[PDB]
């Protein structure tokens, strides 16, 4: 089930651990997507054609 | 076999100091000594 | 009643739907086919 | 546009801003769903 929901990139439901806030990756990740107090997030949009 | 970077620039969309700037920008990309076989152009709206 | 003014004009908005459906997975690149009574008709419209 | 597409080249921002922190998970919850909320739009690719 958990191999299947990854391949298919399915994207219905969403829940990120507390846990995962501290590793590097996300530390990295929220320095480069919300503000330095983090009141705003910024998003990229990309259109067809 | 391509990648590409999103640089803020000084001045506003057809101002002078605008241009000057995307003249600078491609200046310090193509001034390198590049790997062999890769290229640097700058695109974008501003450079239009 | 799918023979009507209404019936055939669902057929853009079913392959609207599916091409929506198909974004972002990797279903990308597949190729969409519509076929029936109603499509047929609908066809005939535009030709008449 | 040899490698990438088109619409990769002239990007588009939206910035939400709000009074409180928002690095909790409660917080991101939300923030995906306007993510979705986003990309559903009819002529999106995809949002980052």
């Amino acid at each position: 089930m958990s191999q299947a929901f990854d391949a298919a990139k399915n994207d219905d439901s969403f829940y990120l651990p507390p846990e995962a806030f501290e590793t590097d990756d996300f530390q990295r990740g929220m320095k480069l997507f919300m503000s330095p107090d983090g009141h705003a997030v910024r998003f990229t949009i990309i259109h067809q054609g | 076999k391509a990648a590409y970077v999103q640089v803020y620039i000084a001045g506003d969309q057809g101002e002078s100091l605008a241009n000057e700037s995307v003249e600078a920008v491609r200046k310090i990309a193509t001034e390198r000594e590049t790997p062999s076989g890769v290229k640097a152009y700058v695109t974008g709206a501003a450079a239009t | 009643d799918p023979l009507t003014e209404e019936g055939t004009a669902r057929m853009d908005e079913l392959k609207v739907a599916a091409a929506d459906a198909i974004k972002g997975t990797p279903f990308e690149g597949a190729r969409i086919y519509l076929g029936g009574s109603a499509a047929t008709y609908n066809d005939m419209q535009i030709g008449a | 546009f040899r490698h990438f597409s088109q619409a990769k080249m002239n990007p588009d921002l939206m910035m939400v801003e709000t009074d409180r922190d928002l690095r909790n998970p409660a917080d991101f919850l939300v923030i995906d769903k306007i993510a979705k909320a986003l990309k559903n739009v009819h002529g999106i690719a995809q949002v980052q």
